[PDB]
RNA sequence: AGGGGAUCGAAGAUGAUCAGAUACCGUCGUAGUCUUAACCAUAAACUAUGCCGACUAGGGAUCGGGUGGUGUUUUUUUAAUGACCCACUCGGCACCUUACGAGAAAUCAAAGUCUUUGGGUUCUGGGGGGAGUAUGGUCGCAAGGCUGAAACUUAAAGGAAUUG
C-alpha cells in the first residue's frame, strides 16, 4: 500500500481532489507518482529507447543503463522522464516514475473552423532543447501526425491527431529532440489567445478549502 | 478597507523612533525608491515609515489569513532575528526555523526537516538567502524584512525596516506577531496596548 | 540611421510587453503609427494611447493590457495581391482563427480581414497577435 | 587503537543523558548500576558501557558536555523570559521623556501628523 | 473556447497573473497566490473571505511582485499612500 | 540586419550575389564546367565497355585486407585507362 | 641613394666543452637598428566580435564637460579663485553581478529583442586535403603583393565541454 508524505498525496487519497485539473490550475507542485497514478488510471506508458551506458567508478568499470521514457492518456496529457539504472527493468521502472512526475497538460483546439471535438493544435508553437528545435503546426483534420517516429509516438500519447511539424539541429539525439517536442507542446498552455482574454475570478486553492483535512498528524 | 483604526498611533510611532526603524542604510535599490522619505546629510537615508505600518498591517492580514497557524513559518540564520522569531512562533503558534535552514527543507519529503508551509517570513532575505530560493521552487509566498538594500527577488510585501541593529529586529517582529493577535481577536480591544514588553524580542548575550 | 519609424515604435512596444511593462514611450510619431495603433486597439491589442505634442514630430504614450504577443513590422512594404493575402497570413499569423496581417491601402491602413471585405489591397505594413 | 565501539559510547551518551543522578566517578558502582537499570546481554561488554560511563562521568563533572541535561535545560528555558527590563531602551523615560532625533526625521514625523515629543539634533557629515 | 454546438471544449482555463495579466502556467512553480483578510469593524478577520492577487513566476523572480503587490492592493482598497502612479 | 540587402528596389544585388554564391556548391560546379565531358572517365553515362587491358593483384591493407582482386580496363570510347572491380567472383575464371 | 653608425645584432669569422640535462654559452661582429628622399602594403594588423539606428537589468569605479550646495580646506578684513566633498547630468572607459534573453558550450548588456523567423547597408564562408599551389592578368627595382583553379585525393579534419 501507499502512505502520502505531502499535504498533497493526503489530499488526494481522501479523495479531495477529483481530476488533475486541479492540481494544474493552481500549478500545486507534485512529488508523489501516486497522485498522478490515482487521478490518472488510464495512463499507459511507452519505453522510446534503451541504451548500454559504460560506468568508470574509482577505477571499477561498470554497465548501466539509459532509458527514455514516455506517459500519456490519449486524451490532453503528456510525461516524459529520462533515468539511469544499474538493470534494464529497473531503469524503465525509475523512467517511468519521473515521467508520472513531471505530467503536463496540452491545448489541442482547431484547425479554421469548429466542428466536432477540437483536433489538433490550437496555435504554432515551438520548444527548443540542446541544438534542437521542435516546431508544430496546426494541421487541418485527418492530415494525421507528420513527425518522425519518436517525436510522433510522444504526440500520439499526448492525443494529438493532426499535425505538422519542423525540426531543426541534430534531430538524431533522441533525448534533445524528445525534450524539445516536449516544451513544445508544453508551451500551448501559455500562449494568450484571444478567447482567453476574458478575465476569470481567482479561484481558491484546494489547499485552503480543505486545510483542515491532510494536515499532518 | 481597514478601519480609521489601524492608522499609525503615536506610542507606536515613538517605539519605531526609539528602535531607529526609521534608520536606512547607505544604498537604494532602484526597487525600494518608493519607500525612501529623504536622504540625511551625512548619506543615511529615512524611510517613510507610515509605509512600514501599512506593509506591518498588510502582512499581518496575510498571516493572519492563513486557515492553520502552523503553517507560518518566520525564519532567520540571522542571530537577532533567531531570539526574536521564536518568541513570534510562541505567541502566533507558527512554525520557527532559527539559526541554519537546512538545504532542501520546502523539496525532498524525506528529510526529517520537510515542512510544507502556506507562507514565509523572513528576517534578512541575503543571509536567508537560500529559504527564499527554496520557496521560489514551490509556489510558497515570501515575506520578508528588508533594508533598503536588500534585495527583492521572490519577495512580495517587503517590510521596509532596519536589518542591521537588533532593537528594529526585535520591535518589528513584535509589532508583527501583536498585529496577528489583534487580528485574530486574541486581543480583544484596540484600545489595549500589549502586556507584554517589546524587550522580550530583543537579542541577549552574557 | 533611424530609417523606419513603424519599425522602432513596435519594437518598442514589443519588447516592453515581454518585460511585462504596462506602457512606452515611443519616437517619434507618424499619420501611420497613430493609424497602425488604432487597428491594434479596434481589435484591443493594446489599451489607450496618446499623442504628446512638441512641435517637431510628436512623441507617444501607449498603455497596453498584456494581450500582445508579438507585433512586428514586414519591412519592404511588399506589394500583395488580393490572393496573395492568403500566404503571408499562412506565415506570419499562429492560427487561421485570429491574429491580423495589417495592410496599406488606397481605401486607407487596415487588418486584413477589412481587405477581405471591402475587396482591395495594397502593400504590407505588419502584424498583430 | 582502543576506540570504543558505537554501541558502548551511544550506550554512554544515552545512560548519562537521562541517568546522569545515581553514575559517580566509580565503575564498581555504574557497573551494578548497569545492571539494574539496563539488560546487556554480556558482563563483558556491560563492563564496556559501565566503565566508559565512568570516564564520560568524570568528564562532566568539570564542564557541559554536547549531550542533554534537562537540569541545565530548564534554566535555560527560565533564562530566555528571565530579563525583560522594567524600563527598556525604547522607553522615553530612558532620555527625559525627549526623543533625540534628526532634523530630517521631525520632518517625516511632521508630515505623517504625528504629535511626538521630539528633540532636533541636527547633524551634519 | 467553445465547438458548434456552444460548449466549453478545455482542459482548464488557467490562472491569468494579476499584475501582468500574462497566463500563469502549470510548471511554473515560481508563480503565487496572496490571500489578505478581510476585516470587521471589530478588527478581527473573517475566517473565510479574502481578496486574493495572482502572480507570474516572472514578476517574482525579475524582483517586481512588491511594487507590483502594492499598486494592486492599493487600487483595491487595502493599501493607502504607499504607492505613487507618478516616480 | 541579417547582412543581406533587403530593401524593395534590391533585386539585382541579391540574385547577382546568389550566381556569385553557388560556386561553392560541388554539384553545381561540376555542372556548369561540364568537368562531365571533359574529365570524367564514363563521358557522362551510365556505362561503358571497355576492354581488360591487364588483370590486376592489388592489395589493400586496412581495417581489412582485400587480396584486391581487381582490372585494369580500358574503355573503347575514350581509350582512357581505368581500374574496375569484378565482385562475386572468388577465382576471376570469368574475365580474362 | 645619402647622412649616421653608441648599443644591440640575422650573415660571417673564431673558440669550445662533454656529455647524451645539451647546445646554449663566448668574442668579435657585416647588413640591420637612427635619420633624409623614395619604395614596399604585409602581421595572432586581435576585442580572433563590420558600420549606422532603436529598444531591453542592476552595482562599483573612474576620465572629460556641465548645473546645483547660507558643503569643506586655502586668509587678508571678507570675498574672488583653485583643489576636494555630495547630488545630478550628457559623453567615454573598464570592472562586478546576475538573465527575462541568447548560446553547442566556454561564455555574452550584446554574441539580446531569431521558426513568435523582415529597422538600413557592406564584406565573406559551404567537409578535409590537393593549395593560397598551377595558369593568366595586374602592381612592385627586387623580395613580393593582389586576383586565384582543376584533375586528383580523403571519412573524417574540427569546436567546446567532462571524467579519470
Ligand atoms: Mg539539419
Ligand atoms: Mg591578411
Ligand atoms: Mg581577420
Ligand atoms: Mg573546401
Amino acid at each position: 500500500g501507499w502512505v502520502p508524505v505531502t499535504k498533497l498525496g493526503r489530499l488526494v487519497k481522501a479523495g479531495k481532489i477529483t481530476t488533475i485539473e486541479e492540481i494544474f490550475l493552481h500549478s500545486l507542485p507534485v512529488k508523489e507518482f501516486q497522485i498522478i497514478d490515482t487521478l490518472l488510471p488510464g495512463l499507459q506508458d511507452e519505453v522510446m529507447n534503451i541504451k548500454p551506458v559504460q560506468k568508470q567508478t574509482r577505477a571499477g568499470q561498470r554497465t548501466r543503463f539509459k532509458a527514455v521514457v514516455v506517459v500519456g492518456d490519449s486524451n490532453g496529457h503528456v510525461g516524459l522522464g529520462i533515468k539511469t539504472a544499474k538493470e534494464v527493468a529497473g531503469a524503465i521502472r525509475a523512467g517511468i516514475i519521473i515521467a508520472k512526475l513531471s505530467v503536463i497538460p496540452i491545448r489541442r483546439g482547431y484547425w479554421g473552423t469548429n466542428l466536432g471535438q477540437p483536433h489538433s493544435l490550437a496555435t504554432k508553437t515551438t520548444g527548443k532543447c540542446g541544438s534542437v528545435t521542435v516546431r508544430l503546426i496546426p494541421a487541418p483534420r485527418g492530415s494525421g501526425i507528420v513527425a518522425s517516429p519518436a517525436v510522433k509516438k510522444l504526440l500520439q500519447l499526448a492525443g494529438v491527431e493532426d499535425v505538422y511539424t519542423q525540426s531543426n539541429g541534430k534531430t538524431r539525439t533522441l533525448e534533445n529532440t524528445l525534450k524539445a517536442a516536449f516544451v513544445a507542446i508544453g508551451n500551448t498552455y501559455g500562449f494568450l489567445t484571444p478567447n482567453l482574454w476574458a478575465e476569470q475570478p481567482l479561484p481558491v486553492s484546494p489547499l485552503d478549502i480543505y486545510s483542515d483535512e491532510a494536515s499532518a498528524q | 478597507s481597514l478601519p480609521a483604526t489601524f492608522d499609525l498611533t503615536p506610542e507606536d510611532a515613538q517605539l519605531l523612533l526609539a528602535a531607529n526603524t526609521h534608520l536606512g542604510a547607505r544604498n537604494v535599490q532602484v526597487h525600494q525608491e518608493p519607500y525612501v522619505f529623504n536622504a540625511r546629510p551625512d548619506g543615511v537615508h529615512v524611510i517613510n515609515v507610515g509605509k512600514t505600518w501599512e506593509k506591518l498591517v498588510l502582512a499581518a492580514r496575510i498571516i493572519a489569513a492563513i486557515p492553520n497557524p502552523e503553517d507560518v513559518v518566520a525564519i532567520s540564520s540571522r542571530t537577532f532575528g533567531q531570539r526574536a522569531v521564536l518568541k513570534f512562533a510562541a505567541h502566533t503558534g507558527a512554525t520557527p526555523i532559527a539559526g541554519r535552514f537546512t538545504p532542501g527543507s520546502f523539496t525532498n519529503y524525506i528529510t526529517r526537516s520537510f515542512k510544507e508551509p502556506r507562507l514565509v517570513i523572513v528576517t534578512d532575505p541575503r543571509s536567508d538567502a537560500q529559504a527564499i530560493k527554496e520557496a521560489s521552487y514551490v509556489n510558497i509566498p515570501v515575506i520578508a524584512l528588508t533594508d533598503l538594500d536588500s534585495p527583492s527577488e521572490f519577495v512580495d510585501v517587503a517590510i521596509p525596516c532596519n536589518n542591521r541593529g537588533k532593537h528594529s529586529i526585535g520591535l518589528i517582529w513584535y509589532l508583527l506577531a501583536r498585529e496577528v493577535l489583534r487580528l485574530r481577536g486574541a486581543l480583544v480591544d484596540r484600545t489595549q496596548p500589549w502586556s507584554i514588553m517589546p524587550d522580550l524580542y530583543f537579542y541577549r548575550f552574557p | 540611421t533611424r530609417s523606419s519609424v513603424l519599425a522602432d515604435a513596435l519594437n518598442a512596444i514589443n519588447n516592453a510587453e515581454k518585460t511585462g511593462k504596462r506602457q512606452v514611450l515611443i519616437r517619434p510619431s507618424s499619420k501611420v503609427i497613430i493609424k497602425f495603433l488604432q487597428v491594434m486597439q479596434k481589435h484591443g491589442y493594446i489599451g489607450e494611447f496618446e499623442y504628446i505634442d512638441d512641435h517637431r514630430s510628436g512623441k507617444i504614450v501607449v498603455q497596453l493590457n498584456g494581450r500582445l504577443n508579438k507585433c512586428g513590422v514586414i519591412s519592404p512594404r511588399f506589394n500583395v495581391k488580393i490572393g496573395d493575402i492568403e500566404k503571408w497570413t499562412a506565415n506570419l499569423l499562429p492560427a487561421r482563427q485570429f491574429g491580423y496581417v495589417i495592410l496599406t491601402t488606397s481605401a486607407g491602413i487596415m487588418d486584413h480581414e477589412e481587405a477581405r471585405r471591402k475587396h482591395v489591397s495594397g502593400k504590407i505594413l505588419g502584424f498583430v497577435y | 587503537g582502543r576506540v570504543r565501539t558505537k554501541t558502548v559510547k551511544r550506550a554512554s551518551k544515552a545512560l548519562i543523558e537521562r541517568y546522569y543522578p545515581k553514575l559517580t566517578l566509580d565503575f564498581q558502582t555504574n557497573k551494578r548500576l548497569c545492571d539494574e537499570i539496563a539488560t546487556i546481554q554480556s558482563k563483558r561488554l556491560r563492563n564496556k558501557i559501565a566503565g566508559y560511563t565512568t570516564h564520560l562521568m568524570k568528564r562532566i563533572q568539570k564542564g557541559p558536555v554536547r549531550g542533554i541535561s534537562f537540569k541545565l535545560q530548564e534554566e535555560e528555558r527560565e533564562r530566555k523570559d528571565q530579563y525583560v527590563p522594567e524600563v527598556s531602551a525604547l522607553d522615553l523615560s530612558r532620555s527625559n521623556g525627549v526623543l533625540n532625533v534628526d532634523n530630517q526625521t521631525s520632518d517625516l514625523v511632521k508630515s505623517l501628523g504625528l504629535k511626538l515629543p521630539l528633540s532636533v539634533i541636527n547633524v551634519s557629515a | 473556447m467553445e465547438n458548434d454546438k456552444g460548449q466549453l471544449v478545455e482542459l482548464y482555463v488557467p490562472r491569468k497573473c494579476s499584475a501582468t495579466n500574462r497566463i500563469i502556467k502549470a510548471d511554473d512553480h515560481a508563480s503565487v497566490q496572496i490571500n489578505v483578510a478581510k476585516v470587521d469593524e471589530e478588527g478581527r478577520a473573517i475566517p473565510g473571505e479574502y481578496v486574493t492577487y495572482a502572480l507570474s513566476g516572472y514578476v517574482r523572480s525579475r524582483g517586481e511582485s512588491d511594487d507590483s503587490l502594492n499598486r494592486l492592493a492599493q487600487n483595491d482598497g487595502l493599501l493607502k499612500n504607499v504607492w505613487s502612479y507618478s516616480r | 540586419g541579417k547582412g543581406k540587402p533587403r530593401g524593395l528596389n534590391s533585386a539585382r544585388k541579391l540574385r547577382v550575389h546568389r550566381r556569385n554564391n553557388r560556386w561553392a556548391e560541388n554539384n553545381y560546379k561540376k555542372r556548369l564546367l561540364g568537368t562531365a565531358f571533359k574529365s570524367s572517365p564514363f563521358g557522362g553515362s551510365s556505362h561503358a565497355k571497355g576492354i581488360v587491358l591487364e588483370k590486376l593483384g592489388i592489395e589493400s591493407k586496412q581495417p581489412n585486407s582485400a587480396i584486391r582482386k581487381c582490372v585494369r580496363v580500358q574503355l573503347i570510347k575514350n581509350g582512357k585507362k581505368v581500374t574496375a572491380f569484378v565482385p562475386n567472383d572468388g577465382c576471376l575464371n570469368f574475365v580474362d
